[PDB]
């Protein structure tokens, strides 16, 4: 699926899990020396550098065991403590996403 | 973005003073305005936060009742105010500054330089300059220590330069040290060699601005 | 209301070594839906506002030199500075942003250490001036010593002198690594008339016995 969509925020990510995809479609490919990506922290890819013609958008799917970050958009206050985190966990053979625990306002 | 605050104050006791912190940078967007003492040779307090897009503010247990927190919009300024000031309220108020959009407990950024109050019943006073003579016996070819004296003034700062900065080698300038009647005084002491005396010369330049006030004397063995 | 306990209060390392402080809170910080720990570390040049160093209690930040590097997590906290320049010397706070109010700790007062001198002794009698005003000062300089501690006591007539004297310290002078003290004690004009003798006595642990400097009125 997605990660979950919260009002006034925009989703992030440090680091991708090995296995993201973004010429059908690129790859992050990472062994045990290191990780970069193809078809152009240790077990995650980096963010590919720029490379012209982009869309304005960039689409992830993610493989299992990915994490987040919840930061809310400009004119907003985060009224709990911490930076959220959603993280993908399978249940009973269902892939599904942790919901966060953030409300901003203003 | 720097945050910039107000100068110093010399006040009474039983007055109250009003301390501002402003933003170089556009404005307070979901940020919060820390507030920091720091008493003479003591570690770092907390005062409270005011969080300027909510327009609530929260104290510490200790000074809740006798600070009131201020917060302007239209000029992007915080304001602290004290009421029934002590006689031990001397101390430096630091801002500090923390990003809300991750969280709202947060570590502070950015600093402001600090306001220093004092609060003494005193009135604005030149300094007096004594030589401390240098010792006749000395360490016997050594080394000489002498300086000059510096008591019974108000306010701090003063800067005491010796041969109108030629020489630097030794001195030493020390803290001042407040005394009961309320006057400050502080010593400061160059060292040179014993043969140097009797050929070349020393000068305290002593300068204190609040009262703009130039003193200098001349410092030699009585003999 | 978590409360800091830096230990100690006061370090002394030898230059470029490893050195270490300490941080416990009374309550627990490791937030479990993060597994972040909100502990942050300042450094307090003096004369300066502070400056952060550390936060989430490992996470360097940007633009510190590779080492600092913080440590430990719960209620065990750590700082350690390997290799320790002159650029060093500060102080270093706790601060526990995990809930409001925030508490700082004592302090630490990171400073270099180095072999002990022998504190050099002068005394100063009084101008004339203050005599015609109708107070007299008396000054006991010690000059360029190590370690920290050392005592003074104002004798006048072989009988011990007390209340009435205060001190100052300057901090360590960077180029030599040093320190100096100077007393200097409160005498009226009648009182400074009739006594004839006035020592300065010091004990330190560089001197082997207590060195006595003393003057002689007129």
């Amino acid at each position: 699926d997605d990660p979950p969509e919260i009002p006034h925020a925009t989703f992030k990510a440090m680091a991708y899990k090995e296995g993201t995809m973004l010429s059908l479609y690129m790859l992050c490919t990472g062994n045990s020396s290191h990780s970069s990506w193809d078809n152009q922290l240790p077990g995650h890819c980096r963010e590919p550098p720029p490379w012209e013609n982009e869309a304005t958008e960039r689409i992830y799917h993610f493989v299992v065991g990915q994490m987040v970050y919840y930061q809310c958009v400009q004119g907003y206050r985060a009224l709990h403590r911490g930076p959220a985190e959603s993280v993908c966990k399978m249940t009973h053979g269902k892939t599904r996403w942790t919901q966060p625990q953030l409300i901003c306002t203003g | 973005v720097q945050l910039v605050q107000s100068g110093a104050e010399v006040k009474k006791p039983g007055s109250s003073v009003k301390v501002s912190c402003k933003a170089s940078g556009g404005t307070f967007s979901s940020d919060a305005i820390n507030w920091v003492r720091q008493a003479p040779g003591q570690g770092l307090e907390w005062m409270g936060r005011i969080i300027p897009i909510f327009g609530v503010a929260d104290y510490a247990q200790k000074f809740q009742g006798r600070v009131t927190l201020t917060a302007d919009k239209s000029t992007s300024t915080a304001y602290m105010d004290l009421s029934s000031l002590r006689s031990e309220d001397t101390a430096v108020f630091y801002c500090a500054r923390e990003r809300g959009d991750y969280s709202n407990f947060w570590y502070f950024d950015l600093w402001g330089r600090g306001t220093l109050v004092t609060v003494s019943s005193a009135s604005t006073k030149g300094p007096s300059v004594f030589p401390l003579a240098p010792s006749s016996k000395s360490t016997s070819g050594g080394t000489a220590a002498l300086g000059c004296l510096v008591k019974d003034y108000f306010p701090e700062p003063v800067t005491v330069s010796w041969n109108s900065g030629a020489l630097t080698s030794g001195v030493h300038t020390f803290p001042a040290v407040l005394q009961s009647s309320g006057l400050y005084s502080l010593s400061s002491v160059v060292t040179v060699p014993s043969s140097s005396l009797g050929t070349q010369t020393y000068i305290c330049n002593v300068n204190h601005k609040p009262s703009n006030t130039k003193v200098d004397k001349k410092v030699e063995p009585k003999s | 209301d978590i409360q800091m306990t830096q230990s100690p209060d006061s370090l002394a390392v030898s230059l470029g070594e490893r050195a270490t402080i300490n941080c416990k809170s009374s309550q627990s910080v490791l937030y479990s839906s993060n597994n972040k720990n909100y502990l942050a570390w300042y450094q307090q040049k003096p004369g300066q506002p502070p400056k952060l160093l550390i936060y989430w209690a490992s996470t360097r930040e940007s633009g510190v030199p590779d080492r600092f590097s913080g440590s430990g997590s719960g209620t065990d906290f750590t700082l350690t500075i390997s290799s320790l320049q002159a650029e060093d010397v500060a102080v270093y706070y706790c601060q526990q942003y995990y809930s409001t109010p925030y508490t700082f700790g004592q302090g630490t007062k990171v400073e270099i250490k180095r072999t002990v001198a022998a504190p050099s002794v002068f005394i100063f009698p009084p101008s004339d001036e203050q005599l015609k005003s109708g107070t007299a000062s008396v000054v006991c300089l010690l000059n360029n010593f190590y370690p920290r501690e050392a005592k003074v006591q104002w004798k006048v007539d072989n009988a011990l002198q007390s209340g009435n004297s205060q001190e100052s310290v300057t901090e360590q002078d960077s180029k030599d690594s040093t320190y100096s003290l100077s007393s200097t004690l409160t005498l009226s004009k009648a009182d400074y008339e009739k006594h004839k003798v006035y020592a300065c006595e010091v004990t330190h642990q560089g001197l082997s016995s207590p060195v006595t400097k003393s003057f002689n009125r007129g």
